[PDB]
């Protein structure tokens, strides 16, 4: 996971955490010349 | 020859390699489900079935109620 | 290494529902010895009967005695597998094994027990275990060990008399098939000083880096001068420093 | 196996400090051979005060 | 059995003795030269539920050089050892302000323990030995020379003799058997005098990384 | 008082918005209108583009998603995609990163495109003549996908239940050689489903196996014997 997805990194003039976009990342996969992601 | 076959074509939706075969080995039974339409089938396994023994089981009710 | 295959003669299932009674004519007059004083609960023997019968060549060879082979097999099994035995002195160095059951198995009246399996084929399994896998002497990896009067002196002890005199000595050594430098290394009256593996592997990771360039240095030469020829000990020192200079085994690869 | 060894050692070689370094200068012998001579010129001897 | 396992932490205590001793620790030579029966004696000879119980065998030692920097040896009762353990010879180690110790486990430590060990490292420096290791002094093996810690001044010197940057030294591991004989840390240097067959002595170093 | 064990254990252990959500759409009107006064000036409308790295890195986001759309992002991405008072087209970039996002925003219900307009201002540019081809492949794409709820229909194959295609395939069915000859697969329609055609060793072989790991010559730490590995 990328993680720190849940906090708004720029304050917009309103420890620190990773400022990620929470998305859960694929485990990518070679078969001979393409690459395939996969998400579980 | 080859490698044998790990991953099927539902043969409803036909949709390719989306159906997969969980053996439990525990009650003697293969599940087979289409990954694509959800549709599934249960046969009874033995030690030395496979998951293309299952896959056929699957065929071999679908040739015979199809009829 | 001596496993429990490398002293057994013959071994035998049986199906013996009363060792009182037992199928075996052989054993009833000593059985009953271990049945008029039961050292283990006689609800839970199981009625098959595994018989071992040890060769009294390759049990004596190696100084072995019924007893031991007895405590290892109570040791890796335990309170589950009962082991009875014939005294040393009689004709047949035999072992009865037998499996003891279990209380836990009693209480399930009705579920289906699937994780039981069939005593007669449990006991098959359990012989085919034991025999190669039991170790009741020795180091594992160590496939034969041979004994020698060394010839060369290199492998002779030597050690100065008082008047300054070399005098190398002649000792026993053995010359292993297979390596486990460190455990042979602790073994009592085995000498730390000079016992050594000749497997630069086993060098660095039980003696080091610098260790590992000694050794090296040393089973280099010894396949370099096996033949006779002289290669300078420069060379030697160079390529097994090169090898060693960074802390690890360099390979030349 | 010549191969292999050359090309692991062909850039080691005794510096003009007469310390024996190679292509990273990382020091590999403090002397060459630990006592810094050259294999053509010594010899074969023996020790008389040795035992 | 209690003849091989009183013979086993014997041989261990023996060679801790000779560990504490080369790594400059104060011990007696009635300490480094004990007999198994002056063992016996003094520690019993029933372990298997009796007197040496591995708690019994805690070895106290001080530098010879500064009486108040000390080293615990700890022989942990438990076959693995964990992070309670750990825990337990940290609150004891802070009690007593000792900053070294040294774990002699039977079998191998977790992974979270191993963790632990390197954790504390920049205030409690404690490292762990199976005891497996500890039944053969291997210093005194014919193949290993003999290994020298480097005081920093002296570092300081050999690197402007030879004009060398640090980095171009010859390497040891501080995973490496004598590098964890002499508990030694990385950027620290090992001098190292070998016999020589063509000049008879040949001194070298190794940095530690 | 703390053991430096507990100490060292807490300090690590310690390692582990709709304001800001709304005053970021806030900035992103400020943006937009003084693009808008610097365009009436005729000189380069920078404020949108200077601020776009920042609204895409947060609008991404996963867990505010939700909170975004009902906020009114969808109100503020119509006045960055609204063409100028000159009716010239945003940056390229603005154009490129909005209608990705919007790919990436599918929650949007329909009475958000209808209060919001978003849907008028990307069907504006996917008809605009002076919108590139593969911006205009995008805003058609998100027509598409936007419109298909619009009439019920749905593009994800995986969506139809089990049932649903099972009634469909039943609602559209009709009324010598010297070697061995390789079958084909059947190529027959299939309309019915079938019906289903419906230790004591292990744990000493566990015991057997902790002897033989208690047995090895292991080391405390493991020696890296060729480099690979090495630590720092
Ligand atoms: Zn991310």
């Amino acid at each position: 996971i990328c993680e720190g997805g849940e906090e708004m990194d720029n304050k917009f003039g309103v420890e620190k955490g990773h400022g990620g976009c929470g998305r859960y990342q694929p485990r990518i996969r070679r078969s001979g010349l393409e690459l395939y992601a996969e998400w579980k | 020859t080859g490698t044998l076959e790990t991953q099927f074509t539902c043969p409803f939706c036909n949709h390719e390699k989306s159906c997969d075969v969980k053996m439990d080995r525990a009650r003697n039974t293969g599940v087979i489900s289409c990954t694509v339409c959800l549709e599934e089938f249960q046969t009874p396994i033995t030690y030395l079935s496979e998951p293309v023994d299952v896959y056929s089981d699957w065929i071999d009710a679908c040739e015979a109620a199809n009829q | 290494h001596t496993t429990l295959r490398k002293v057994t003669a013959n071994t035998a299932i049986y199906y013996d529902p009363n060792p009182q009674s037992t199928v075996v004519a052989e054993d009833q007059e000593w059985v009953n010895v271990y049945y008029e004083m039961p050292d283990f609960d006689v609800a839970r023997i199981s009625p098959w009967l595994l018989r071992v019968e040890l060769d009294r060549k390759h049990m004596t060879d190696r100084k072995l005695t019924m007893e031991q082979i007895a405590e290892k097999i109570n040791a890796g099994f335990g309170d589950d597998l009962n082991c009875i035995f014939n005294d040393d002195n009689a004709e047949k160095l035999v072992l009865r094994i037998r499996i003891m059951n279990s209380d836990e198995n009693k209480m399930q009246e009705e579920e289906e027990v699937v994780d039981k399996m069939d005593d007669d084929v449990f006991l098959r399994c359990i012989e085919s275990n034991m025999l190669t896998d039991m170790t009741l002497q020795g180091i594992e990896q160590i496939s034969k060990v041979y004994m020698h009067l060394p010839q060369t002196d290199n492998k002779k002890k030597i050690i100065i008399t008082e008047d300054g005199e070399f005098k190398a000595l002649q000792e026993w050594i053995l010359e292993t098939d297979g390596v486990s430098l460190m455990r042979v290394l602790s073994e009592k009256d085995v000498d730390p000083v000079r016992t050594t593996s000749n497997d630069i592997v086993e060098i660095f990771t039980v003696l080091g880096i610098e260790a590992v360039r000694k050794a090296l240095e040393r089973e280099l030469y010894h396949v370099i001068s096996f033949d006779g020829s002289y290669v300078n000990y420069r060379h030697l020192a160079l390529l097994c420093d090169t090898m060693t200079c960074r802390g690890h085994l360099m390979a030349i690869t | 196996i010549q191969r292999r060894l050359i090309k692991s050692m062909e850039s080691v070689m005794v510096k003009y400090d007469a310390t024996v370094r190679n292509s990273i200068n990382q020091v590999v012998q403090l002397r060459y051979g630990e006592d810094g001579l050259a294999g053509e010129s010594v010899e074969f001897q023996n020790l008389a005060t040795l035992k | 059995d209690d003849e091989e396992e009183t013979y086993r932490l014997w041989k261990i205590r023996k060679t801790i003795m000779q560990l504490c001793h080369d790594r400059g620790y104060l011990v007696t030579q009635d300490e480094l030269d004990q007999t198994l029966e002056e063992f016996k004696a003094q520690f019993g000879d029933k372990p298997s539920e009796g007197r040496p119980r591995r708690t019994d065998l805690t070895v106290l030692v001080a530098h010879n050089d500064d009486p108040t920097d000390q080293m615990f040896v700890f022989f942990p009762e438990e076959p693995k050892v964990g992070i309670k353990t750990i825990k337990v010879y940290c609150q004891r180690m802070q009690e007593e302000n000792i900053t070294r110790a040294l774990i002699v486990v039977q079998q191998g430590m977790t992974p979270s323990a191993k963790q632990s060990l390197v954790d504390m490292a920049p205030k409690y420096i404690l490292e762990q030995f199976l005891q497996q290791e500890l039944l053969i002094n291997i210093t005194e093996h014919e193949l290993v020379p003999e290994h020298v810690v480097m005081t920093k001044e002296e570092v300081t010197e050999l690197l402007a003799r030879y004009k060398l940057r640090e980095n171009q030294l010859p390497r040891i591991q501080a995973g490496d058997p004598v590098a964890r004989y002499f508990g030694i840390k990385r950027g620290q240097v090992v001098k190292i005098i070998r016999p020589s067959e063509t000049a008879g002595r040949y001194i070298t170093y190794r940095l530690v990384q | 008082f703390l053991s430096d064990f507990e100490m060292m254990l807490q300090r690590k252990k310690s390692m582990s918005a709709d304001d800001v959500v709304s005053a970021m759409i806030v900035k992103m009107n400020e943006a937009a209108e003084e693009d808008r006064q610097l365009n009436n000036q005729k000189k380069p409308a920078l404020k949108k583009l200077t601020l776009l790295p920042a609204v895409v890195m947060h609008l991404k986001k996963q867990d505010l998603k939700e909170t975004f759309i009902d906020s009114g992002v969808m109100s503020a991405i119509k006045e960055w995609l609204s063409p100028l008072p000159d009716r010239s087209l945003p940056a390229l970039k603005i154009r490129e990163e909005l209608l990705k996002i919007l790919q990436e925003l599918p929650s949007v219900s329909q009475e958000t495109l209808k209060h919001s307009g978003i849907g008028r201002a990307v069907m504006y540019l996917y008809k605009h003549p002076k919108e590139s081809r593969s911006n205009k492949d995008m805003a058609g794409k998100l027509i598409n996908e936007w419109s298909r709820p619009i009439f019920g229909l749905t593009s994800n194959y995986k969506g139809m239940t089990r049932e649903e295609r099972e009634q469909r395939d039943l609602e559209q069915m009709p009324q010598f050689c010297a070697r061995a000859r390789v079958p084909m697969p059947s190529n027959k329609d299939y309309v019915v489903r079938p019906k289903w055609n419906v230790s004591r060793l292990d744990k000493q072989m566990r015991k057997f196996t902790d002897i033989r790991k208690k047995s090895r010559s292991a080391h405390a730490v493991k020696i890296s014997i060729e480099g690979n590995k090495m630590p720092l």
